Formats: structure tokens, C-alpha cells, sequence
């Protein structure tokens, strides 16, 4: 099996420079080049460069931001990137590749966070309706998950119970720090008359929150 | 630099109907040993790009024979004769002739489905947040259809556009609608000094903008 293996992701501060690995095994190392390429969140792909023994080209670009390296005789490539800001943040992929043959297989992608940020832990704050929902047959309820870095954070419900009608939603980034939220839509049968509980977890900061949404 | 356009940017079909993608480059993408360096690349959501055609027309081994691409010059197509599940994701067009090598911006293929209006919740803020010194009020707006949706928000009857942040869900795998959750974030002062909170959203679904309030006396 051709197989092309990067990096973990990577958590930086601003300023500061990374180095990510793109590992090749299942073919002869020195017949194919390797192209790194980025993708930065709801854009297209932008080539950095390739390399290859005997050829390392760069995208115009990024030219003073990126160093590629080859180590043949452990068959692995290394991008160096540096200077780093957070318009820095994408996924970085490194594919396979010649003229004749295109780019066939690919890494996995490599994730890259600059942020001056430090580890903190979420606010959870529970989201229940108060009294235009009482009459009705589905109530909506909610989670508000905020201030936190980095990501992830998980939600759940009822610890894991509660799967259907379920919409959690990606965080976004304010002054630094990430808020997200989820809504939960469950038969006013059986709440409050059942318990509906809201779980985080947040690992970075080895901290589990339970929420139960009571009325008010 | 080739610039790579594609259209449409999006594009909604039902299963088993046929797409067509078009892409254009800004110059030809002859390569000067005479070839023609244009390749289609389809990525689903968290996955690498994954190669379909390569050489304008050639499939790549393991691509099924609904997808077909073709064109010349600066002019190309891929085609897709029956849609399936699996096909939905990100189609890149590529050019690889002149250096800097480039990609189109992609095109978004979606499952086409019945309009839905959105259910709208609005959630003011938690008395446990207040404590705190912060005010968040959210609104969601679930399961509609399609994706174009105006949100807005009023305090005491007029518009407000600073400190709202609005969060999409893509196209849910079940029942092919989007959602979206709206928040508006206060300082607790500013939050106390306002009565009525306004969650609006305008959608194709209804001539009458879809509304949700409250008052903070309630």
C-alpha cells in the first residue's frame, strides 16, 4: 500500500515557526516528488512547493515563509514554515506527484492553530426557554459553550442517550477565544418531567462539565 | 498566474440526475511539450482531495464511468451522468502547466430537497451567566431549506449589526437541511439598559418575516 503519513497538528504562537513531516512508504521514494499545498477553512487549494532530490521549487509566494527539506535515506520530507500569524491557520497537505502520474495519493492533512490564546476552560451555560414553549408538543433546548481554547470541545446529552434532534455547531473565534452552542428538541411530554442534561468535555483543560436544563 | 474559474459555485441536484461543472482558465494551459495539464480533484468534508481525471479527459483508475471530462484551450468540462451519494463534496479543477501550479475556488455540490421553513428559538440569557457580568442571547434557527437565510436582530425596535456571531451547520446527512445559531453578545449593563429582544429571520418559505421575542421583564 502506497501511503502517505504527516504530522500531528500543531498549536503555535504568533512569530514562531513549525515543522511539519509528510512520511512516504509503499513505493520507491526517489521516483515521485512531493508537493505541499495548503487550505485554508471554506477556500481552495494553494500550491507552497515541491521536493524532490536534485529539485526544490517554491511558490513565488511563499518563498521567505517556507523551507522544504528531503531526507532520502528515511524517505521523509519536511516543511518548515515561519513567522508565523494566524492568517497561517489551514490545513497543510503534502500529495505525490510527476507530470505523467498527477496527485494520486495524498496525506492526511496536517492542522495548524496560531494563536496567542492560553489553555481555558468553558463556560457552559444552559438555554431554557421562558414560557412560549410550555404549549407546545417539541421543546427546543440549549447549550451555550463559551469562552474556551483550544479546540475541541465535546457536547453531549443525556451521555449520549439522546442522539436524534440533536444540532451542534461549529465554534467561531471572538477576542481570541471559541463559543459554540447546541440545540437539543425533545417531546414537552417528557421534559421537565425527565431529565435533560447538557455534557462537555474539554479535554486541553481536563475538565467535564454536566448541565441539567431546569426551567426558569 | 492561471486563474482557474469555476461555475457554478454551488450547485444543488437530486440523486441520479447529471451535473456539469464548468472551469476556465485565464490562458491557455498548453504546457509546451504539447500536453494539456488538467485534472479534477473531488474532496468530501475532513478528507484529502481525491484525483478523478487527469490529461482533460483520462479517468483515474478505480473512478466509476458516470464521471467524464472534456474541453480545450481554456475551456473545460466534467460531467457526472447520474448522481449518487458518495458523489457529494468539493469538485477543484487543476491546472498544472504553467508554474505557479493553481486551482479553481471549488464548487459545492448539495442535495436538492423540499423547502422547509426554520424553526426559531430565541434563549435569553441565563441567570448564571448574568452573574458574571455577561449577557449572551441565542437564537437558533433549525431545519430549513435552502441555505439562503437572513437573520437580523433589533434591540427596542432597531436593527443591530456589531456583536452578533452566526454559526452554520452544513447540509444534515438524514434530512438534507441546514441549520444556524445566531448569537448576540452584551455586557451585562447593556443588556439591563434594553426590553425587547428581536430574533428575525427572512426566508423564502414565508412572505412574513419568521420572528421570535422577548422581553426581559418575563
Amino acid at each position: 500500500e502506497v501511503q502517505l503519513e504527516e504530522s500531528g497538528p500543531e498549536l503555535v504562537k504568533p512569530g514562531a515557526s513549525v515543522k511539519i513531516s509528510c512520511k512516504a512508504s509503499g513505493y520507491t521514494f526517489t521516483d515521485y516528488y512531493m508537493n505541499w499545498l495548503r487550505q485554508k477553512p471554506g477556500q481552495g487549494l494553494e500550491w507552497i512547493g515541491w521536493v524532490y532530490p536534485g529539485s526544490i521549487k517554491y511558490n513565488e509566494k511563499f518563498k521567505d515563509k517556507a523551507t522544504l527539506t528531503a531526507d532520502t535515506s528515511s524517505s521523509i520530507v519536511y516543511m518548515h514554515l515561519s513567522s508565523l500569524t494566524s492568517d497561517d491557520n489551514a490545513v497543510y497537505f503534502c500529495t505525490r506527484w510527476t507530470y505523467g502520474s498527477s496527485f494520486d495519493y495524498w496525506g492526511e492533512g496536517t492542522l495548524l492553530t496560531v494563536s496567542s490564546a492560553k489553555t481555558t476552560p468553558p463556560s457552559v451555560y444552559p438555554l431554557a426557554p421562558g414560557s412560549a414553549a410550555q404549549t407546545n408538543s417539541m421543546v427546543t433546548l440549549g447549550c451555550l459553550v463559551k469562552g474556551y481554547f483550544p479546540e475541541p470541545v465535546t457536547v453531549t446529552w443525556n451521555s449520549g442517550s439522546l442522539s436524534s434532534g440533536v444540532h451542534t455547531f461549529p465554534a467561531v473565534l471572538q477576542s481570541d477565544l471559541y463559543t459554540l452552542s447546541s440545540s437539543v428538541t425533545v417531546p414537552s411530554s417528557t421534559w421537565p418531567s425527565e431529565t435533560v442534561t447538557c455534557n462537555v468535555a474539554h479535554p486541553a483543560s481536563s475538565t467535564k462539565v454536566d448541565k441539567k436544563i431546569v426551567p426558569r | 498566474d492561471i486563474l482557474m474559474t469555476q461555475t457554478p459555485l454551488s450547485l444543488p441536484v437530486s440523486l441520479g440526475d447529471q451535473a456539469s461543472i464548468s472551469c476556465r482558465s485565464s490562458q491557455s494551459i498548453v504546457h509546451s511539450n504539447g500536453n494539456t495539464y488538467l485534472e479534477w480533484y473531488l474532496q468530501k468534508p475532513g478528507q484529502s482531495p481525491t484525483l478523478l481525471i487527469y490529461k482533460v479527459s483520462n479517468r483515474f483508475s478505480g473512478v466509476p464511468d458516470r464521471f467524464s471530462g472534456s474541453g480545450s484551450g481554456t475551456d473545460f468540462t466534467l460531467k457526472i451522468s447520474r448522481v449518487e451519494a458518495e458523489d457529494l463534496g468539493v469538485y477543484y479543477c487543476f491546472q498544472g502547466s504553467h508554474i505557479p501550479l493553481t486551482f479553481g475556488a471549488g464548487t459545492k455540490l448539495e442535495v436538492k430537497r423540499s423547502d422547509a421553513a426554520p424553526t426559531v428559538s430565541i434563549f435569553p440569557p441565563s441567570s448564571e451567566q448574568l452573574t458574571s457580568g455577561g449577557a449572551s442571547v441565542v437564537c437558533f434557527l433549525n431545519n430549513f431549506y435552502p441555505k439562503d437565510i437572513n437573520v437580523k436582530w433589533k434591540i427596542d425596535g432597531s436593527e443591530r449589526q456589531n456583536g452578533v456571531l452566526n454559526s452554520w451547520t452544513d447540509q444534515d446527512s438524514k434530512d438534507s437541511t441546514y441549520s444556524m445559531s445566531s448569537t448576540l453578545t452584551l455586557t451585562k449593563d447593556e443588556y439591563e439598559r434594553h426590553n425587547s429582544y428581536t430574533c428575525e429571520a427572512t426566508h423564502k418559505t414565508s412572505t412574513s418575516p419568521i420572528v421570535k421575542s422577548f422581553n426581559r421583564n418575563e
